């Protein structure tokens, strides 16, 4: 897991490109992804 | 001269209250701001 650097990423098939940072989001056990008002995944729980 | 100066001074004094008191006083400038913000937010929301 590379953090703080623009990378191509693939999280369980969710592909994208960007900077990954540690988050303060308060997810719940049934949530894997967080979404913005554009329906773009902007927060992800690492699978491992 | 003195009466005219006093009338002008009191009238100029009431402008602060008139603008700050009546809510929809700066409504035209606020309308410009809101229209820009709304158009950009609509553009963002259309991505979903």
């Amino acid at each position: 897991l590379v953090k703080n650097k623009c990378v191509n990423f693939n999280f369980n098939g969710l592909k994208g490109t960007g900077v990954l940072t540690e988050s303060n989001k308060k997810f719940l056990p049934f949530q894997q992804f967080g979404r913005d008002i554009a329906d773009t995944t902007d927060a992800v729980r690492d699978p491992q | 001269q003195k009466l005219i100066a006093n009338q002008f001074n009191s009238a100029i004094g009431k402008i602060q209250d008139s603008l700050s008191s009546t809510p929809s006083a700066l409504g035209k400038l606020q309308d410009v701001v809101n229209h820009n913000a709304q158009a950009l937010n609509t553009l963002v929301k259309q991505l979903s």
